[PDB]
């Protein structure tokens, strides 16, 4: 929030892309037994602010869909990227970039991640998984 | 009379 | 911005997002993208609430999008709803009409904006335009 | 039903020379009216654009009307287009309306159907309805 | 021509029930320079799963290897689709020749439009110009 | 096994 | 190198 406020007033989002994906369905789902999921996110930022005034926020995801009552029905590992640039006056530091990625970066990318999960699970013929809407402090 | 909705899910 | 923020700030503390949905959409591509592109996005907030009977409310944001060549290529008119729950302290009075509208203009908007962004990006890509990534909400 | 294999004979000359270049959504409109507590009806209307004395290319469009009801909840009206190129050898004649309309109803339709099916799936999700996955066309 | 003939007895009694993605693996390895032409190579291979003494239905799987380059890979994908067919039969079971024949002909042909839409969707998500696979 | 599947639907 | 990517067109 504060650590990244300075970069937040000067940074503009440019584009979003999928970097990579890998997924497979292993077994039939069993809603009636109880179907569940685990979703691990890992954020990262790529920058080199002395050479270019552009950075990339990446979120790596690991999705595990499982039959309860705990057997795996499908798994996916994918990663999205968001491209930003800024107009400077002092270069952004690693802390500033990290805080911005953790807040604006993460919440910009989350809807793309949710849409992808919904699309993928549909394509694998699983019950469509719609992730929860994540709260953000205003 | 708030137009709320409930999304159905097969997931817990 | 900051004065509406002030007025909807007790709501920011008591309320949490539950879900979003698209309520309606209309879009057509008119003319080919040539030169560079540009866009215009106008939004109007509204809120549906009945605090005497239910401690939840719906924020609605209506949007008019125009995409153009820098010198109309495509237009879209759509409306999103976000459903919120709130939880008062014992004895706290109900949100008023002014807190509700203020919140819908500020935090409601802020919560929805990244979903609007993903929708616009998806829609423009489908219409076979260069995918549009909406600018950061300042 | 069975009138479709005649249309494959009538479009075969053109099918042997035509090539697909692009697909795109041209327009869409959609709304949710009422709560889902379902059934649906989906109507298609193919059409072809050509002028085989200016350009050796044509466009297959399929206009779709979707209605969802409880045993109306939501309606959608959208159109998809596919862009085809063709090349005529030294003697050949231009495709006639009969060959164009028959290729449209067959190769066009089958090429477009997956996109319609995916759009339907995505759209019902964004409207927060139970996701609708159309049956595979034979 | 040939396999159309071998497959025709099964083709006249079989109906497609559903299509699904089984697996996918894809990456953008080097961003394409904007608007410089892209080329593609798609390799497919049909396989069929069947046990006519147990079940009068079978699954055609098409596995796909997609390489995209500039006109040194820009992007790659490896994925597999499945089509589930049901059939109705004193007629004999289909033999492994009728099944393989159907799979490399009617099966491939019913799957190919869905393979096209997936490649389009996936290339678009990778921020490439969406690719529209050629007519089969 | 023939790896068949059935997709759930709320529709008819 | 930062792994940026670039479109032909842009909306800036
Ligand atoms: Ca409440
Ligand atoms: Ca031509
Ligand atoms: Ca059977």
């Amino acid at each position: 929030q504060r650590v990244g406020a300075r970069l937040a007033a000067r940074a503009q989002i440019r584009d979003i892309r999928l970097l990579r994906t890998q997924a497979a369905v292993h077994r039939a789902p069993k809603p009636a037994q109880g179907l569940t999921y685990d979703l691990e996110f890992e954020p990262a930022v790529d920058a080199d602010p002395a050479t270019i005034s552009a950075f990339v926020v990446r979120i790596s995801c690991h999705l595990r869909i499982q039959n309860q009552a705990t057997q795996d029905v499908a798994t996916a590992d994918f990663e999205f990227a968001a491209l930003f640039d800024y107009h400077l006056e002092d270069d952004p530091t690693e802390e500033e970039l990290t805080a911005y990625a953790a807040t604006t970066g993460r919440f910009a990318l989350y809807p793309y991640i949710r849409e992808y999960v919904y699309d993928l699970t549909g394509r694998l013929a699983l019950p469509p998984l719609t992730l929860e809407i994540l709260s953000r402090p205003m | 009379e708030v137009p709320t909705w409930h999304r159905l899910s097969s997931y817990r």
